[PDB]
C-alpha cells in the first residue's frame, strides 16, 4: 500500500476551503465589509472572526490531543515496512503543511497588501485581515504542529528528542501570529502610510525566514525514510 | 566646472543669479577682484533639495588659486553658514585675492545643507605673477601680525617630527634584537618569559613617564605662550537682510513651453499683461546661468561670460512696445548653442520636466522689470 | 635547509626586515583607509580641529587597529609596539598625502592641512600593555590614557591657531580665518561638525568632557578590536571557497 | 643565492609607475580633467580609463594564468633549500602586495579626499578616481591574487588547502572595488555633502579591515619558512 | 529568472561558494534592470497629459486610484544636485550588485545554519 | 454615486508624444505576459532538465 | 512683575511679564515649535495653579 490517497484529501481540503473563503471575501469585501462600524460588518465579518477563532481552537485541541494520545508506545517493535508507511504519512503531513504555508504566507498575505493598498483600513479586524491572520495563519500553525507531533509520536528517527530544524520550522512561522501585535501597534501609531516595506513589517519577515528550517527538516525526513528500507538500489 | 552635469531642471529651479559683475578680468598676485550680483531663491524649490535653512556662500574654483578675503550677503560679512528664505532676493559681494598664477574659471556658488552645490555663472579670470609673492597678513587681537601662508608651520613640523622620532626610537629599540621568527618560536615552544626582561621594563616605564611628562610640560608651555585663545567660531547666522524689490508691473502667464529633441532651442508662449504707465519690451530670458538676449531691446555691458551669453538668442514673435493696460500673447524662442553645451537639453533625462527662469522687461527710458516664470517643459520629437 | 647557525641568523634577519615592511605597509594602507573614512574630515582641516567632535571621534575610531595589532604582535612575539607601528604608519601616510597632494597637487598650506598627533597615545597603549601584560588592564587603563592624552598632545600644535582675531567686524580664530580664506569648493562651512554651543554646556567643560567620553568609548572599541584581531590572526585552512 | 634582486624590481616598478601617474595627474588634473563633458577630458582621462581597464584585465589574465599553469605538480620532491628560495620569492610577492596596498588604499585614496574636498565632482569618473579605483585598486588586487596563487602553487605549506587568513587578506581588499558602487550610489543620491566620514564610506572601511588578515597570513608564512630550514640557531 | 539562472550556473560551474557570492551575485544585481527593460520600456513613452509631461506608468498610477497609496509614498528617483549625467540606472545597478554580494555571503551561512540536523533534547 | 453599464465598455485612451493612441486598460499587457511566460519557461526548463 | 514677595501657605503669588523670541535664534537650539512655559524652582515648593 505505502503512500495512500490521504495526500489527495490533504491538497483538496485546503484548496476547496480557501477557494470558498476567497469567494466569500469577493462577495462580502465591499458591501458589508468596508465600514467596520456598520451593523452588517458585525454579521458578516465579526461573526466570521468569532466562529473561526472558536473552531480553530477546538480543532487544534482535538487534533493535537488525538495525535498525542494515540502516540506509539512501543516504537522499538516497529517493522521497516510499517516505518516506511509512517514515513509516507508524515510526508503527507509535511505536504499539507507546505500547502497551508503557501495559502497563509503568500496568497492571503499579498492579497492583503492589495486590500490595504486600495481601501482606508478602518480597524484591526478588516474583513480580509480576519482571513489572513485569523485563518491563513492559525490553520497552517495547526497543520505544522500536527505534522511535528506525528513525526515525534510515530517516527523513531524523530522520537528520542526534539529536532531543532523541525522545531524552528514549526514555531517560527507560528511567531508571525503574535507578531500581528507589532503590525497593529506600528500601523495605528508608528508609520501612518500604507507601505508594505515599512520596518513595522520586519517581524513578519524575520519569522518567515525560520521556514527555511524546512531544509534541515527534510534532510531529517530523508534519513528517517532511509533507515531500514533505504533500498537497496539507492547506493547499489 | 562642476555644472553641465547636474540635472537641468534642478539648475533651472534652485537659485537665479543676475546683475552679476566682476571688478576685474585680469589680476596680479596679491591683487583683489570683487564679484557682485543678486540671487533669487526660487519659490518652487525642489523637494529633493532641503530648504536653504543652512546655506553657505562659496566660490567655485580649483583650490585656493584665490583666497576669499571677504564675502557678504546683504551688506554684512558671512564667514559662516547663513539662513535663506525661499522666494527672497539677496545681493552678494565676494572679495577675492589672487594667489596662484594662471587662467581660472571662478564661479559664485551657494552650498545648501541638504541639497549640495548650486553653481552660478563662472567667469575666466587671469592671474599673473608668482605664487612666492603672495602674502596673507592678518593682525590678531593680541597685537601681532602674522602671515597665514606659513604661520605655525615650523611649530607643527617640529612637534610632529618630535613625536614621530619618539615612536621610531621605541620601535628601533625593540628592533635591534631579532624580530619575528626567533621570537615566534620562543613564544610557541614553551613559556617565553625571556624576550622581555629588565631593563626592557625600565625602558618602557621611562618611555611612558617621559611621554606623559612631555605632554603635560608642552601643554603648560603652550598655555604660558599664547595665554589668550578662543574656540573655533561656528554657527549658522540668521537674519540675512533680503532686497526689498518693488512689486513688478508686468504679469506673465506661460501657456505651454516646448523644446525640440534634439535641438538647441526652447519655445514658449507667454501672455504678457503690462501694468503701470510705460511701454515695456521683452529684453532677456535667463533660465540657468544662460542669458538669452533680444539684441534689439537690450545689450549686455557687464562682461557676462560669452559661452553663457546669447546676444541675439531670444526671438520674440511680436516684441513691439507693450502699451500699459494692454495684454498680448507672443511666441518666445530662446535658441543658442549654450542650450546644448550646458546640457539644458538633457531635461529629457530628468524625472521632473519643469523649467523656471527670469524675464527682464525694459521700457523706453531704460528702467527694467524682473518677472519670474515657471511651467512644465514638454519635449517635442516630430 | 640552512648551511649553518650564522646563515640561519642572516636569513632570519632578512625575513625580519621583509616582514616588517609587509606588516608596516599593509597596516598603513588599511589603517589609513579606516582613519580617513572615519576621522579624515577633522584630520584634514585646522578649522575642523575643534574641542567637541574632533576630540571625541578621533581616539575612538583610531584605537581600532592598535588593539588588533597589539593582540597579535604581543601575544605571538612579545613585541610591544603594535599601537606605535599603527600610529606611525597612519602618520606617515597622512603626512605624505598632505605634503604631496594637499599642498603638492592642490596648494593648501601645511599649517592648514596638518594631521593630528597620536604618538603619545600609542606609546601609552604599548607601555601599559608590555607592563602588566593583561589585555583587560590595557583595554581599561591604556585606552583611557589614549583617549585622554589626545587633546593635550595636540594642544602645542593648534594653540597658536586659536589666537583671537578681529576679522572684518567678526571675532574669528586663526584657524577660522584659514578655513575662510583658503576656499574648499567641495567643503562648505556647514559641513563642519565642530562645537557650536548648547544650552546644557555648563561652564568650561567642553574639552574635558569630550576627552573622557572618547576615553570610555576607546576602552569599548579596544575591547572589541582585541578579539577582532584575535580572529584575523587565525591560521586555519578553509579547505574550499 | 636565496633572496635575489626581484625585490628591488618589485619596489621600483610600483614606485616609478605611480610617480609617473602622479606627474600625469598633476599635469592634467586641471586643464583637461576639470570638466567631464569637455572633449579634452575624453582624450586625457576617459582614454586613460579605457586603456588602464583593458591593460589590467589582460595583465591579470596573463599573470594568473601563467602562475597557475607553471604550478609545481611534484611538490613532494622539493628540497628544503629550494623550499627556502620559494619562501623568499613568496615573501617578495607579499612585499609587492604591501607596497601596492599602500599606494592604493592610502596615497590615492586620501589624495582623492583632497580632490573632492577642492573641486565639484562632475561624474563617477573624475580624472583622479580613474587613478584610485581603476588603477590603485586593480593593481593591488592583481598583486594580491598573484601572491596567493604563488603561495598555493609553490609552497607545500600553502598547498593542500586554501588558507583562510590569506584568502581574507586577498579578497577583502578586493571587495573595495565593487564597493565603489555604494560610493557612487551614496554620493549622487544619499549624502550630497562631500564628507569623507559619511556612512556611504563604511563599505571601504569594513573591507579595509580584512587586510588585518595579513597577521595570520604572515605567521603562516613564518611557519612555511621554518619547515625544514628553520635552523638551527633559532631555538638552539 | 535571468538573475536566478546566472546565480545557479555560476554556482554549478566553479563550485566555489565564494566565487558565486562575488561573480554570480554581481551578475544577479546587474542584470535585473536590463532583464525588466523589455517589459517596462513601453510604459516609459512620454505623454503630454493635461499640460504636464507624464510617462504611461505615471498616467496609470494617476488614473487607477489607490486610496491607501498616495503619490508621496512612492520612493522613486526624484533627481539630486549630485546626479551627474545619465548615470541613475547603472549606479543603482552596481550598488545593488555589491550589496547583493554582501547579502549572498550572509545568507549562505544563514542557510547553512537552517540546514542543521540537530536534536535540541528539550525546548 | 451610481454607475451603470458594463466594465467591458470602459476605455481609457491616451495619445503619446510619439503620435500613437493606446488604451491604458490593455496596453503592454501582451508584452508583459509574453516576457514573464518566456522567463518562467526558461527557469522551468532548467529545473526539469535537472529533474 | 511679581504680585507678592512673601506669602503664606496656600496663598497665591502671580508672575507676569513679556518674552520676545529673538530673531537670531541659534542653530544649535531647535526652533521653538514645541515649547513649554515652566517654572524654575527647587521642587514643588509652589504648585503651578495656572499658566497663560
Ligand atoms: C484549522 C481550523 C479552522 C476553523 C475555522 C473555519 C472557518 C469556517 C468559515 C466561518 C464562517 C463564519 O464564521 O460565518 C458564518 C457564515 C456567514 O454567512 P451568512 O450570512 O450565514 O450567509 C450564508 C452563507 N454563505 C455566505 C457562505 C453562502 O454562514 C455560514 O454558516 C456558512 C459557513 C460555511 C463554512 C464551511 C464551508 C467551507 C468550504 C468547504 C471546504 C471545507
Ligand atoms: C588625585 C585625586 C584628586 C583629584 C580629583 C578630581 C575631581 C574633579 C576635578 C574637576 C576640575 C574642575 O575645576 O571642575 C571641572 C572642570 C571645569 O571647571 P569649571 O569651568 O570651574 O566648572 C564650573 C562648575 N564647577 C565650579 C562646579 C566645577 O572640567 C570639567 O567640567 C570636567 C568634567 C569631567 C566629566 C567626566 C569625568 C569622568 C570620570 C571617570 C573616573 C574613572
Ligand atoms: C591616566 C590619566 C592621564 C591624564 C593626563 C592629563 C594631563 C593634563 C591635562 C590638563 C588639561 C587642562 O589644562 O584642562 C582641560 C583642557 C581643556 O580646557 P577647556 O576649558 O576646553 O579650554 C581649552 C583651552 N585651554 C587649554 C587654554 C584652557 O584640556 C583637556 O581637554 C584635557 C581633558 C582631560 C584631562 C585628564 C586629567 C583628569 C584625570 C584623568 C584620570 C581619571
Ligand atoms: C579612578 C580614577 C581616579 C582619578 C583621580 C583624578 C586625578 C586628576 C589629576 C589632575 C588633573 C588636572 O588637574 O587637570 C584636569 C583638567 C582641569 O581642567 P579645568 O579645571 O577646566 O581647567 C584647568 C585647571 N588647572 C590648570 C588648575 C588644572 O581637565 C579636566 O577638566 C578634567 C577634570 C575631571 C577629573 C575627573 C576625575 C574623577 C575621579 C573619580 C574617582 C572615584
Ligand atoms: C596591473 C596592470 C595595470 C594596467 C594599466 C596601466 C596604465 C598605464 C597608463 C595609461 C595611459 C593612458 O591610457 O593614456 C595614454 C597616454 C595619454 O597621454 P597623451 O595625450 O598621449 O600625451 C603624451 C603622453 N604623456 C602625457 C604621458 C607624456 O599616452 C600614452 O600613450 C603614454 C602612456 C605611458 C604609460 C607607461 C609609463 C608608466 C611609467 C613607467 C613605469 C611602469
Ligand atoms: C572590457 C573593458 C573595457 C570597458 C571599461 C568600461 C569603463 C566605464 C564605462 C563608462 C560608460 C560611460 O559612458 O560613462 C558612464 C555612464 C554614463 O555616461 P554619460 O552620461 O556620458 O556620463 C557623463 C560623464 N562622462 C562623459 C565622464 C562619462 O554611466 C555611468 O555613470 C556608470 C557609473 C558606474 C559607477 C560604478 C562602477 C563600479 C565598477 C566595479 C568594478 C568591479
Ligand atoms: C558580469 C557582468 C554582466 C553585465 C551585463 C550588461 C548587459 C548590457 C547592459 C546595457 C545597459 C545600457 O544600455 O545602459 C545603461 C542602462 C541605463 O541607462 P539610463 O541612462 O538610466 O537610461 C535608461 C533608458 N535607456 C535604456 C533607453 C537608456 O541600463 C542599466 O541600468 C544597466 C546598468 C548595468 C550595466 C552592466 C555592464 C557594465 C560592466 C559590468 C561588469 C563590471
Ligand atoms: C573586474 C571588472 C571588469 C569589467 C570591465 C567592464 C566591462 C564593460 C562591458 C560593456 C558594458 C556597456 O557597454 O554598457 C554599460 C552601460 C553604458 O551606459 P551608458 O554609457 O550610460 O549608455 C549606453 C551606451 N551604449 C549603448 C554604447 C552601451 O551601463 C553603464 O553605464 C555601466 C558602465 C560602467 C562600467 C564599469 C566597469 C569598471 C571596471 C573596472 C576594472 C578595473
Ligand atoms: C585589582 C586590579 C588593580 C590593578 C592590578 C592590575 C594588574 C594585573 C596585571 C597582571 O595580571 O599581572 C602581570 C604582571 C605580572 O608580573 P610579576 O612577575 O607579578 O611582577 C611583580 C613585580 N611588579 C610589581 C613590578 C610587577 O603584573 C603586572 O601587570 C604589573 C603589576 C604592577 C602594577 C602596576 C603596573 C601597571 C603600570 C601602569
Ligand atoms: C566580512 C566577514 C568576514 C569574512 C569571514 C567569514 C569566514 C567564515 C568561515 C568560512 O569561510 O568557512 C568555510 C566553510 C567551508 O568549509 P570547508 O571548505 O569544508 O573547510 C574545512 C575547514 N573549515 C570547515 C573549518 C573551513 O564555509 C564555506 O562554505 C566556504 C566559504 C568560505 C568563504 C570565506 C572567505 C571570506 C572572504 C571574504
Ligand atoms: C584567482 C581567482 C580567479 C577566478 C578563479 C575562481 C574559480 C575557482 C573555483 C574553484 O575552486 O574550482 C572549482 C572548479 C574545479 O574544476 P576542475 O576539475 O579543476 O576543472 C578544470 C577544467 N575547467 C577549466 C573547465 C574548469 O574549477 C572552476 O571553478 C572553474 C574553472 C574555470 C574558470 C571559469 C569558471 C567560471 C565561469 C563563470
Ligand atoms: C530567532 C532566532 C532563531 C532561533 C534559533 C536559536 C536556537 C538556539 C539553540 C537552542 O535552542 O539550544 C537548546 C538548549 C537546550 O539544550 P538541550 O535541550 O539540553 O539539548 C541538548 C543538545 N543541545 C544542547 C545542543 C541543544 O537551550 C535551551 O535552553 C532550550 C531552548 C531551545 C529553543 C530553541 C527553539 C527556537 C525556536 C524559535
Ligand atoms: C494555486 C492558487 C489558486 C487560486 C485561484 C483563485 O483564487 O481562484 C479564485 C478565482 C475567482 O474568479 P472566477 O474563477 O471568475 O470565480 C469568481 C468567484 N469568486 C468571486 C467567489 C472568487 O478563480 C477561480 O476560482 C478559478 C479556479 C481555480 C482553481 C485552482
Ligand atoms: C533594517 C532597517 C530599519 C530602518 C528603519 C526605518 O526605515 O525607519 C524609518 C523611520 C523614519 O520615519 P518615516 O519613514 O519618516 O515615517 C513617516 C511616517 N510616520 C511619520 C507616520 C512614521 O525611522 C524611525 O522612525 C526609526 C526606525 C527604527 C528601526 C528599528
Ligand atoms: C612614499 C611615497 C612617495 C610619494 C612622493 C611623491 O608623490 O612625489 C611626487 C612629488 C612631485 O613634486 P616634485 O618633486 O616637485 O615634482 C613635480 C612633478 N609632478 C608634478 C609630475 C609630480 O615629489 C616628487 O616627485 C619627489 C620624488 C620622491 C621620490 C620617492
Ligand atoms: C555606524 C553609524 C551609522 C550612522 C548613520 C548616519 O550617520 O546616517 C546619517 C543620516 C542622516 O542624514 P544627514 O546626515 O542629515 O544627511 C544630510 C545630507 N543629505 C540630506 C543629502 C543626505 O541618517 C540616515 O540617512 C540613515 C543612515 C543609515 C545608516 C545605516
Ligand atoms: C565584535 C567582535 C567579534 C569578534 C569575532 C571573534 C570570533 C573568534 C572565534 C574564534
Ligand atoms: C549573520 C549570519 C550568521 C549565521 C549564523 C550561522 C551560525 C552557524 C553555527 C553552526
Ligand atoms: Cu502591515
Ligand atoms: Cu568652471
Ligand atoms: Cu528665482
Ligand atoms: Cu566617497
Ligand atoms: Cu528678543
Amino acid at each position: 500500500l505505502l503512500d495512500k490517497k490521504w495526500l489527495t484529501f490533504a491538497l483538496a481540503i485546503y484548496t476547496v476551503f480557501y477557494l470558498w473563503v476567497r469567494w466569500y471575501e469577493g462577495v462580502y469585501g465591499w458591501s458589508a465589509g468596508l465600514d467596520s462600524f456598520a451593523p452588517e460588518f458585525e454579521t458578516y465579518w465579526m461573526n466570521f472572526l468569532y466562529t473561526e477563532i472558536v473552531l480553530e481552537i477546538v480543532t487544534a485541541s482535538i487534533l493535537w490531543g488525538y495525535l498525542w494520545k494515540t502516540r506509539d508506545r512501543n516504537l522499538a517493535a516497529l517493522t521497516p515496512r510499517e516505518e516506511l508507511r509512517r514515513n509516507f504519512t508524515h510526508l503527507v503531513w509535511l505536504v499539507a503543511y507546505a500547502w497551508a504555508i503557501y495559502w497563509g504566507a503568500s496568497y492571503f498575505t499579498e492579497q492583503d497588501g492589495t486590500w490595504h493598498q486600495t481601501i482606508v483600513r478602518d480597524t484591526d479586524f478588516t474583513p480580509s485581515h480576519i482571513i489572513e491572520f485569523y485563518l491563513s495563519y492559525p490553520i497552517y500553525i495547526i497543520t505544522g504542529f500536527a505534522a511535528f507531533i506525528y513525526a515525534k509520536t510515530r517516527l523513531p528517527f524523530f522520537a528520542k528528542g526534539i529536532s531543532l530544524p523541525y522545531l524552528v520550522l514549526v514555531v517560527g512561522p507560528f511567531m508571525i501570529l503574535p507578531n500581528v501585535g507589532l503590525n497593529e501597534w506600528g500601523h495605528t501609531f508608528w508609520f501612518m502610510e500604507e507601505l508594505f516595506v515599512a520596518p513595522l513589517h520586519y517581524g513578519f519577515v524575520i519569522f518567515g525566514w525560520l521556514a527555511l528550517a524546512v531544509m534541515g527538516t527534510l534532510t531529517q525526513t530523508f534519513y528517517s525514510f532511509a533507515q531500514g528500507g533505504l533500498g537497496q538500489s539507492l547506493c547499489e | 566646472h562642476g555644472e553641465k552635469s547636474q540635472a537641468a531642471f534642478m539648475r533651472m529651479r534652485t537659485i537665479h543669479w543676475y546683475d552679476l559683475s566682476w571688478s576685474k578680468e585680469k589680476v596680479k598676485i596679491n591683487e583683489t577682484v570683487e564679484i557682485k550680483g543678486k540671487f533669487h531663491v526660487f519659490e518652487g524649490w525642489p523637494e529633493t533639495v532641503d530648504e536653504p535653512d543652512v546655506a553657505f556662500l562659496n566660490v567655485g574654483m580649483p583650490g585656493p588659486v584665490f583666497i576669499r578675503k571677504e564675502s557678504y550677503i546683504g551688506g554684512q560679512l558671512v564667514p559662516r553658514s547663513v539662513r535663506l528664505e525661499i522666494g527672497k532676493t539677496y545681493d552678494f559681494r565676494v572679495v577675492l585675492k589672487a594667489r596662484r598664477p594662471g587662467d581660472w574659471h571662478v564661479h559664485t556658488m551657494m552650498n545648501v545643507q541638504g541639497g549640495g552645490p548650486i553653481i552660478g555663472p563662472g567667469k575666466w579670470i587671469t592671474v599673473e605673477g608668482s605664487m612666492s609673492e603672495f602674502r596673507n597678513p592678518v593682525t590678531t587681537l593680541t597685537g601681532q601680525t602674522v602671515d597665514l601662508e606659513n604661520y605655525n608651520e615650523g611649530n607643527t613640523y617640529f612637534w610632529h617630527a618630535f613625536w614621530f622620532a619618539i615612536g621610531v626610537a621605541w620601535i628601533g629599540y625593540w628592533s635591534r634584537r631579532p624580530i619575528f621568527i626567533p621570537r615566534l618560536l620562543m613564544v610557541d615552544a614553551g613559556r617565553a618569559d625571556e624576550l622581555v626582561s629588565a631593563t626592557d621594563r625600565k625602558v618602557a616605564m621611562g618611555f611612558l613617564a617621559a611621554t606623559i611628562l612631555i605632554v603635560v610640560m608642552a601643554m603648560s608651555s603652550a598655555n604660558s605662550k599664547y595665554p589668550i585663545t578662543i574656540p573655533l567660531q561656528a554657527g549658522t547666522m540668521r537674519g540675512m537682510k533680503p532686497l526689498e524689490l518693488p512689486a513688478p508691473t508686468v504679469s506673465v502667464k506661460v501657456e505651454d513651453a516646448t523644446y525640440r529633441v534634439p535641438g538647441r532651442a526652447m519655445r514658449m508662449k507667454l501672455t504678457i499683461t503690462n501694468h503701470g504707465n510705460s511701454p515695456i519690451r521683452l529684453g532677456e530670458f535667463y533660465t540657468a546661468s544662460v542669458r538669452f538676449l533680444d539684441s534689439d531691446v537690450y545689450k549686455d555691458t557687464t562682461g557676462y561670460p560669452e559661452d553663457l551669453l546669447a546676444e541675439d538668442g531670444l526671438s520674440v514673435s511680436d516684441n513691439s512696445p507693450l502699451a500699459p493696460g494692454e495684454t498680448r500673447t507672443v511666441d518666445v524662442t530662446a535658441s543658442d548653442a549654450a542650450w546644448e553645451v550646458y546640457r539644458l537639453s538633457d531635461i529629457i533625462y530628468d524625472p521632473d520636466s519643469r523649467f523656471a527662469g527670469l524675464l527682464f522687461f525694459f521700457d523706453a527710458t531704460g528702467n527694467r522689470q524682473v518677472v519670474q516664470i515657471d511651467a512644465p517643459l514638454i519635449p517635442s520629437f516630430m | 635547509a640552512v648551511r649553518s647557525h650564522a646563515e640561519a641568523v642572516q636569513v632570519s634577519r632578512t625575513i625580519d626586515w621583509m616582514a616588517l615592511f609587509v606588516v608596516f605597509f599593509v597596516i598603513v594602507g588599511s589603517y589609513h583607509i579606516h582613519a580617513m573614512l572615519t576621522m579624515g574630515d577633522w584630520d584634514f582641516w585646522s578649522d575642523w580641529k575643534d574641542r567637541r567632535l574632533w576630540v571625541t571621534v578621533t581616539p575612538i575610531v583610531l584605537v581600532t587597529f592598535p588593539a588588533a595589532v597589539q593582540s597579535y604582535l604581543w601575544e605571538r612575539y612579545r613585541l610591544p609596539w603594535g599601537a606605535t607601528v599603527c600610529v606611525l604608519g597612519l602618520l606617515l601616510g597622512e603626512w605624505i598625502n598632505r605634503y604631496f597632494n594637499f599642498w603638492g597637487w592642490t596648494y593648501f598650506p601645511i599649517n592648514f592641512v596638518f594631521p593630528a598627533s597620536l604618538v603619545p597615545g600609542a606609546i601609552i597603549l604599548d607601555t601599559v600593555l608590555m607592563l602588566s601584560g593583561s589585555y583587560l588592564f590595557t583595554a581599561i587603563v591604556g585606552a583611557m590614557g589614549w583617549g585622554l592624552i589626545f587633546y593635550p598632545g595636540n594642544w602645542p600644535i593648534i594653540a597658536p591657531l586659536h589666537v583671537p582675531v578681529e576679522y572684518n567686524g567678526m571675532l574669528m580664530s586663526i584657524a577660522d580665518i584659514q578655513g575662510y580664506n583658503y576656499v574648499r569648493t567641495g567643503t562648505p562651512e556647514y559641513i563642519r561638525m565642530v562645537e557650536k554651543g548648547t544650552l546644557r554646556t555648563f561652564g568650561k567643560d567642553v574639552a574635558p568632557v569630550s576627552a573622557f567620553f572618547s576615553a570610555f568609548m576607546s576602552i569599548l572599541i579596544y575591547f572589541m578590536w582585541h578579539f577582532i584581531g584575535r580572529w584575523f590572526s587565525n591560521e586555519r585552512f578553509l579547505q574550499s571557497t
